[PDB]
């Protein structure tokens, strides 16, 4: 538990940021750290989020840890390419917590 | 691109015309349209009607006629008869399966925009009428005009010989050889604007379903799109052609006869401006008086199935809505007096 508490601290989830994470995703202390590393790796190098943004994503959208790496990549792509949302507004709005279905439903309705 | 130019042009025009109603129309034009199954009366309509009822579909034309008495003359005297067209309930998006051949080797029903039947219904065919469909291809409304069993004679015309092939395909698919080879139906391919000279004062009923910017189709198909950059002049002179065709229809109508003008566009420049423009042209150039007939009772009766833009000055307009996604359909009934 201490070893995971340390991993999460260097990941930026210190200073009480893990309050929201434990409420939605209490599995984070049981999870494999390479599965958590895979999610931060996908966001940082494939979705081009900065370290500060990835920390905020984990804090506000803990659901992304339980998400498939493909589904999560397509969900990001929908905001960046299809909707035209820059990386800061994706993070600030807590966009990645919602389902692609809800996102598509509301975006395409407004678009049309 | 042409699909985007069409939408760009509709955003500019139709946001001004409909105002806060334009979004509900815009989403409907950019979504799947609702179809009605026009029953083929040559193909034993009673079994087809019963089969279509199993799907939870209902004949909107019969529903309408039932309430003709509620809020002058029988429905048959005002509204073209024997047209059975099934649609699913308001809000239902079910699709009809493709029709198959039946009773006389003819297709059981024809799938179409249910609103396309309203100009034919509104035209008010009576038994023994000489009828003209001036811009008939591909034949959806021609088919409905035949289904009434009122046409002594039916002239179906269209300038395009390629679209006439599709009309002939529908007539061969839906109508038995006994009727489509006789003196009851005549398919021509000629300029409709020349009908004032050839066949003047001949027809009792005339349908002028003019070529327009086909608003819904223009947003789906990129090939042969009226909003292409090369077709800029053709699109701008479109209200001239539409008046020329309506005036020709009126000149081919007998004095006392009736004409229905229609489009599948929301634009007032193609709708009310063409009706007023053709009525003026005949009063000035030919000294012929044409009266626009009120379709308020007709509208009110059919409001249960379609969304109408009730702010129409002349004629009526069915606007598409997700609850009843029946494409733009403008229509105006007229009577030639002199
Ligand atoms: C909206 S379509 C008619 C649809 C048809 N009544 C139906 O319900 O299937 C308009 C038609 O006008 C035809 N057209 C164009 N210019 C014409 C002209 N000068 N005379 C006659 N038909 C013409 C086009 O070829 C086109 O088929």
């Amino acid at each position: 538990m201490r070893k995971r508490s340390s991993y999460l601290q260097k990941l930026g989830l210190g200073e009480g940021k893990l309050k929201r994470v434990l409420y939605c995703c209490p599995e984070i202390f049981t999870m494999r750290q390479q599965d958590i590393n895979d999610t931060v790796r996908l966001l940082k190098e494939k979705c081009l989020f900065t370290v500060q943004q990835v920390t905020k994503i984990l804090h506000s959208c803990p659901s992304v840890l339980r998400e498939d790496l493909g589904q999560l990549e397509y969900k990001f792509q929908y905001a960046y390419f299809r909707m035209g949302i820059k990386h800061p507004d994706i993070v600030k709005s807590e966009y990645l917590q919602y389902s692609l279905t809800k996102i598509k439903q509301r975006h395409i309705y407004l678009e049309r | 691109p042409a699909v985007r130019l069409a939408l760009q042009n509709f955003d500019m025009t139709y946001s001004v015309q409909f105002g806060d109603l334009w979004p509900s129309i815009r989403v409907s034009l950019l979504s799947e349209q609702k179809y009605g199954a026009l029953v083929n009366n040559f193909a034993a309509w009673d079994h087809v009607s019963a089969k279509l009822e199993q799907l939870s579909a209902k004949d909107f034309v019969n529903e309408a006629i039932s309430h003709w008495e509620l809020q002058p003359s029988p429905a048959s005297w005002a509204c073209s008869p024997n047209l059975r067209c099934f649609t699913f309930d308001r809000g239902d998006i079910s699709r009809f399966p493709p029709a198959r051949p039946g009773s006389l080797g003819v297709m059981e029903y024809y799938l179409m925009d249910a609103a396309s039947l309203l100009p034919v219904l509104a035209l008010g065919l009576q038994p023994g009428d000489i009828v003209l469909d001036l811009c008939a291809a591909p034949g959806g409304k021609t088919l409905a005009l035949l289904q009434t069993g009122c046409c002594r004679n039916l002239a179906a015309n269209d300038l395009s010989p390629s679209r006439i092939a599709r009309l002939q395909k529908i007539l061969h698919s839906y109508v038995p050889e006994e009727i489509r080879d006789g003196n009851q139906v005549r398919v021509t391919s000629w300029d409709g604007r020349k009908w004032g000279e050839l066949e003047g004062d001949t027809y009792d009923r005339v349908l002028v379903d003019v070529p327009c910017t086909t608003d819904r189709h223009s947003l789906h198909e990129e090939e042969n799109n009226i909003f292409k950059r090369s077709r800029k002049k053709e699109r701008q002179i479109l209200p001239v052609l539409q008046v020329q065709l309506l005036a020709a229809g009126l000149l081919a109508t007998k004095p006392g006869g009736h004409v229905v003008y229609s489009t599948c566009s929301l634009s007032h420049l193609q709708n009310e401006y063409v009706v007023q423009g053709a009525i003026e042209l005949l009063a000035n150039q030919y000294s012929i008086q044409v009266q626009v007939e009120d379709l308020t009772h007709f509208r009110r009766v059919f409001m249960d199935t379609f969304c109408f833009f009730s702010s129409c000055q002349v004629g009526e307009l069915v606007i598409p809505n997700l609850m009843a996604n029946f494409g733009p359909m403008y229509f105006c009934k007229m009577r030639r007096l002199t």
